[PDB]
């Protein structure tokens, strides 16, 4: 991305905030600053030696250029076994960003195919001219049969010696009409929920995915690694292992473009993303409840005060305030699906008033 | 005592049993990492209530009101036009098309100039439109139930003092607990309030909480949802998942010194980092 | 059971639209009714 | 779609008969106010089975205030059915289901594809033991 | 308002809420922790007890 550009800039934020409470609590300076790369750090071969290695927070650590690592510490088997940790802070587990959140004219006129209106005309029109008939041969008059052929319909009267029974079963028909248009209405718009998640790790479509299901996670991250070890995720990793991507809003942006369909990532995070950005859903099933704790060396006389420093975080609402500061820090409508039902009401009205004018200018 | 004082006097070696870590306890023993996510919550009665049928502002949102009045209008100056062509319903087409919103009104004697009766069928098609659009509002509001909480969580204001409230309640623990250590550590009051409204057993307190002999526990935020998993009738679910809480978590006590911490560590790593637990 | 669980899934179980055959019993009931109208104007 | 058939005859059964009875008790209380204190002799049953759904047919202001007693009972039994009938059609959709187009392996349609308009079509793999 | 709240409401009665009130999964350790109304059976001494 860039040769040489090291600069001095402003940190804050959730751990700024937690260090500033350790610099509170006891009795030390220190300095801030970053890590060179954007990688977690993975035990991966290098070309040398047969040997694996590390690299990124935990190479600057091993290394000593680095004294204290306060980062979303995924606390794990493999980084324990060559460094001592601390006790966790943050409970936070893993979950899957998908896009499900599909938006919508509901199906009046329009998207809809024209069998009812055009249906109903004709089947109105036949019933007006037989009652016409049945006007001429009785056991403005045709603009009275065809108008109350309409008040029929119209839900808000001629000679009918043997026609009231055809006007009973009419009113019937137009009202049973309108209410199972009503119910089916109201059924389809309760039932528009299908499935389109993924429902966790236990997902077989995953375990064999196809073009479509595009998942995969931050490229060298301790995610990789942890699905590495398990066997029953190897398939998958032959699915990631090609479009790992450096950073979170890498894959923000990519599945917001619809270049990926799902990212496994940390809950709360995706939470706060959900409540900044809200066309984001994660899925249900909450899988590998993790920790994350604070990066720290070996046997040190900075490991018991300091964690019992975080215990004393944790026993009191000073995590309750971190929560306040950015967790609980968060963010038949008629104006889209009926705006076209007024304009076909607006442009009605409009050709009613010139077919007025025509019927004036006429008589 | 208890565990504590099998530990620090060493007649044990650990506390392989379910115990809650704070500051006092880090203080005496070493613990190990924890591995299950086990905080405190909030039991109440939580009966079954209502949906809170309160209001809608889902068709107009107070912007379509505006709609109906300009047709309103639109109608009145017609049926005036109607009028003018062809001497009481100069204000009273606006009542005509008004009353008519609702279907049920005085019948009008409607004019044979073809144009009201135009307006009347497209007024009664919109009708059409949006009786069925109440029926999808109230259709949209019974998809899930749903309680509200009279209590949002342990800054609540209701923790103050319930006799500032009309209704009073009661809040209970567990006798010589942790959590009782918790609360001294926290708010002096709560444990004021708390002394006259102990219990003695855990089903003890889950009876009372049925029974109604008690309105509200504090306890262990796992052990809770446990016992609402098997809740016969499963008529507690309590209120979120522990987020205005201590959340904290459960380990196992090992003595100060002892060589077992880093291998039982790893040990719980590996139990967790492949699907075991 | 098992290799059952492992090698097999279960997420796929056992769509709204006008019916045509309702209001075609409907019209059936309907042309009942035009041959009782036709029937009561003949005599 | 499930494809019903009507929404008549297997909802209303048993209840139309009861219904038509009622219908011919108020015709017959209508007709006995209308002779007892202008065509509320035989055209009652249409505006009574007109106040069922209430269609915007102008019919007559009755007089009789046993007519206005039996018209406002008539018209809350007829929204209360009508919510019923409603709810009824509701509870219909809730159930999903699909039918099965070949519900046999000795069906019709294997017989010969010129039984039925689109020349559908079915193969196997070969050699096999199927 | 009130006689469609009344409408819908009688609509949402029958739409079955609690649709299903026992412990059917196999799983559930309901069936691992019975109660003194949780009374499942079998034949005596048949294949199903060995
Ligand atoms: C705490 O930090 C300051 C930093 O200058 C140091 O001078 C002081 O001695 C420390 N306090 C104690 C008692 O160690
Ligand atoms: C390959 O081997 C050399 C040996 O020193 C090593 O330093 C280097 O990192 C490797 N290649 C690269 C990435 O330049
Ligand atoms: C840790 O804190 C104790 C007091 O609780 C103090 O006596 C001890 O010197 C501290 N150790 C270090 C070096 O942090
Ligand atoms: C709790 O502690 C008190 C101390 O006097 C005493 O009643 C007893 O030891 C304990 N009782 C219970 C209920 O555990
Ligand atoms: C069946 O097997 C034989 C022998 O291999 C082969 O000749 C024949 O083509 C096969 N049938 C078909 C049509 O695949």
């Amino acid at each position: 991305g860039s040769p040489r550009h090291t600069v001095p800039q402003c940190c804050y934020g959730f751990c700024i905030d937690l260090l500033i409470k350790l610099a509170r609590t006891m009795n030390f300076t220190y300095e801030v600053h970053l890590v060179a790369d954007g990688k977690f750090g993975t035990q991966e071969r290098v070309n040398n030696s047969n040997k694996k290695e590390w690299n990124g927070m935990m190479g600057e650590l091993l290394s000593g250029q680095a004294d204290m690592i306060v980062a979303p510490l995924t606390i794990n088997n493999e980084r324990a076994q060559y460094i001592e940790f601390s006790k966790p802070f943050k409970y936070q587990g893993l979950t899957i960003l998908v896009k499900k959140e599909i938006p919508r004219l509901d199906s009046f006129m329009q998207p809809f195919q024209s069998t009812l209106w055009l249906l109903v005309g004709l089947s109105v029109h036949v019933v007006a001219v037989m009652l016409y008939l049945l006007d001429r041969f009785s056991p403005l008059t045709l603009s009275s049969a065809m108008w109350f052929s309409w008040g029929v319909l119209l839900n808000s009267a001629p000679r009918s010696f043997s026609a009231r029974i055809l006007g009973m079963v009419w009113a019937g028909f137009a009202m049973i009409i309108v209410a199972s248009y009503t119910a089916n209405l109201a059924a389809f718009l309760v039932l528009d929920r299908p499935e389109e998640r993924i429902t966790g790790i236990n997902d077989p479509r995953l375990r064999n995915p196809s073009d479509k299901f595009i998942y995969a996670t931050v490229k060298q991250s301790s995610v990789d690694i942890y699905f590495r070890r398990q066997v029953e995720l190897s398939t998958m990793y032959r699915h990631m292992e090609k479009h790992n991507y450096e950073s979170a809003a890498e894959a923000i942006q990519a599945v917001r473009d619809n270049k990926l369909h799902a990212f496994i990532w940390d809950s709360a995070v995706l939470e706060f993303e959900a409540s900044q950005k809200c066309d984001l859903v994660t899925t249900g099933e909450l899988f590998f409840r993790s920790g994350f704790g604070i990066g720290m060396r070996k046997d040190s006389p900075w490991k018991q005060n300091v964690s019992l420093s975080i215990l004393k975080s944790h026993e009191n609402g000073f995590m309750e305030d971190l929560d306040k500061t950015w967790v609980r820090y968060q963010e038949t409508l008629t104006f889209e699906n009926m705006a076209g039902v007024f304009m076909l009401v607006a442009g009605g009205i409009v050709a009613g008033i010139f077919l007025i004018f025509i019927e004036i200018a006429y008589k | 005592n208890g565990m504590i004082g099998e530990v620090v006097y060493q007649r044990a070696v650990m506390a392989v049993g379910s115990l809650t870590i704070n500051e006092e306890r880090s203080e005496v023993v070493d613990f190990s990492v924890p591995f299950v996510e086990t905080g405190i919550s909030v039991m109440v009665s939580r009966s079954n209530g209502t949906v809170s049928p309160s209001a809608f502002l889902e068709p107009f949102s107070a912007s379509v009101w505006v709609m109906m009045f300009v047709m309103l209008l639109i109608v009145s100056a017609i049926a005036v036009f109607v009028f003018e062509y062809f001497s009481f319903t100069i204000g009273k087409a606006i009542w005509l098309l008004w009353g008519l919103v609702f279907n049920n009104s005085v019948p009008v004697q409607n004019p044979k100039g073809t144009t009201s009766k135009i307006m009347v069928s497209v007024w009664a098609f919109f009708a059409v439109i949006f009786l069925a659009s109440y029926t999808a509002n109230l259709a949209a509001f019974m998809i899930q139930e749903e309680f509200v909480d009279q209590v949002t969580g342990l800054s609540d204001k209701k923790f103050q003092r319930p006799h500032d409230y009309s209704p009073p309640f009661r809040f209970g623990t567990v006798p010589n607990g942790s959590t009782e250590r918790n609360i001294r550590n926290n708010y002096p009051y709560m444990h004021q309030y708390m002394t006259r409204f102990n219990q003695r057993g855990v089903e003890d307190a889950l009876v009372s909480l049925k029974t109604g002999k008690l309105d509200a526990f504090i306890y262990d935020a796992a052990v809770l949802n446990y016992k609402a998993g098997r809740d016969e009738g499963c008529k507690l679910v309590t209120i979120g998942s522990g987020y205005i809480f201590a959340t904290t978590g459960y380990g196992i006590a090992l003595q100060k010194g002892s060589p077992w911490k880093r291998q039982i560590d790893l040990a719980l790593l590996q139990f967790v980092g492949d699907g075991e637990m | 059971e098992e290799l059952e669980t492992l090698w097999l899934t279960g997420i796929c179980h056992n769509s709204s639209q006008l019916d045509i055959d309702n209001m075609a019993g409907v019209f059936y009931m309907l042309a009942a009714a035009m041959a009782l109208s036709l029937i009561t104007f003949i005599w």
